[PDB]
């Protein structure tokens, strides 16, 4: 490994994603294959490319060293194996969705999805999301309200 | 209110205008 | 495909799917049907092009028949009909012999867009650097 001069970058970089981010998910990759990463990188791909991460770090000692910053709801995620996912642009989006759909294709556990932060809380798969731009679901709420 | 006076603007408008707006149209009614 | 089971790839040919000395039998003999790669392959052959290198995988269990898959061409080979020289040395690579087309390497690599990890299609280029410094043949960039 590297000394501190390097354990600091994995911090100053990874914590300015939290400081400058959008949504957060969860997942434990016990059996995390590489067809695994391959896929989810195309997903990050659709979800821009390299706007997304997953930098395995669940050393509390790392991606909690980014938490007493923001998201101290994660002192509780960080135990055991974890795969932290941050969003920069994009809706508070679909990121959420396929992690459940992925891991529900066996694709290993999902930490039961211990969940995360947009609010400041816990678990439950939501597509309360990428409807986003479904302001059309407030366009159809126009003419249909005007007519009916 | 005037329905045409709220269609001419309600088909043509910006973006982030809406993004910090229709996370809340859901609130007054629904 | 979320589960591999059987795959042997021995670059075939399009214009007539009916070999015998190169592959022929050895392409289908363990629950595989020699009768159906001339019924099925050529059904996915003529839409594109014919004659040149075709690696391939098939869907044979022990289920009599099957369904054929397609693939992609080798990448250092698109430096033959897609560059110049067709060997790679002549003076063993104690001598840096080859010679490149910088324009090519991107769009000629890009032709292999469906089988690479780089998000940045420029990245997919940077891979072809070493794939094309495979001898030490410098590119006139």
């Amino acid at each position: 490994m590297a000394l501190n001069l390097q354990d600091k970058q994995a911090i100053v970089a990874e914590v300015s994603e939290v400081a400058k981010g959008a949504l957060s998910a969860v997942v434990a990759d016990s059996r995390g294959v590489t067809v695994d990463k391959m896929t989810e990188l195309r997903k990050a791909g659709r979800e821009a490319g390299v706007y997304m991460r997953v930098v395995r770090n669940t050393l509390l000692r790392r991606a909690v060293e980014g938490t007493p910053f923001e998201c101290l709801k994660d002192a509780f995620v960080g135990p055991t194996l974890i795969a932290y996912s941050m969003e920069h642009p994009g809706a508070a989006a679909r990121l959420f969705k396929e992690f459940a759909k992925a891991n529900a294709k066996f694709e290993v556990k999902a930490a039961a999805f211990e969940g995360e932060l947009i609010p400041a809380s816990q678990i439950d798969r939501l597509a309360t999301l990428p409807t986003y731009e479904e302001a059309i679901a407030r366009l159809m709420a126009t003419m249909k309200e005007a007519s009916a | 209110s005037i329905t045409k006076d709220q269609i001419i603007e309600a088909v043509a408008a910006m973006s982030v205008m809406d993004v910090v707006e229709l996370i809340s149209a859901m609130e007054e009614k629904f | 495909a979320k589960k591999v089971q059987a795959y042997v790839k021995l670059q075939v040919a399009a214009g007539m799917a009916n070999p015998s000395p190169p592959v022929g039998p050895a392409l289908g003999q363990q629950g595989v049907n020699i009768m159906e790669f001339c019924k099925a392959f050529n059904a996915k052959t003529d839409s594109i092009e014919k004659g040149l290198p075709i690696p391939v995988v098939i869907t044979v269990y022990a289920d009599r028949s099957f369904t054929f898959v397609t693939k992609t061409p080798p990448a250092a080979v698109l430096l033959k009909k897609a560059a110049g020289i067709k060997s790679g040395s002549g003076k063993p690579n104690k001598d840096k012999v080859g010679k490149i087309s910088r324009a090519q390497l991107q769009e000629i690599a890009q032709t292999k867009a469906a089988d690479m990890t780089g998000a940045d299609i420029e990245a997919m280029t940077r891979s072809i650097e070493g794939t094309a410094r495979s001898m030490g043949l410098v590119v006139e960039d």
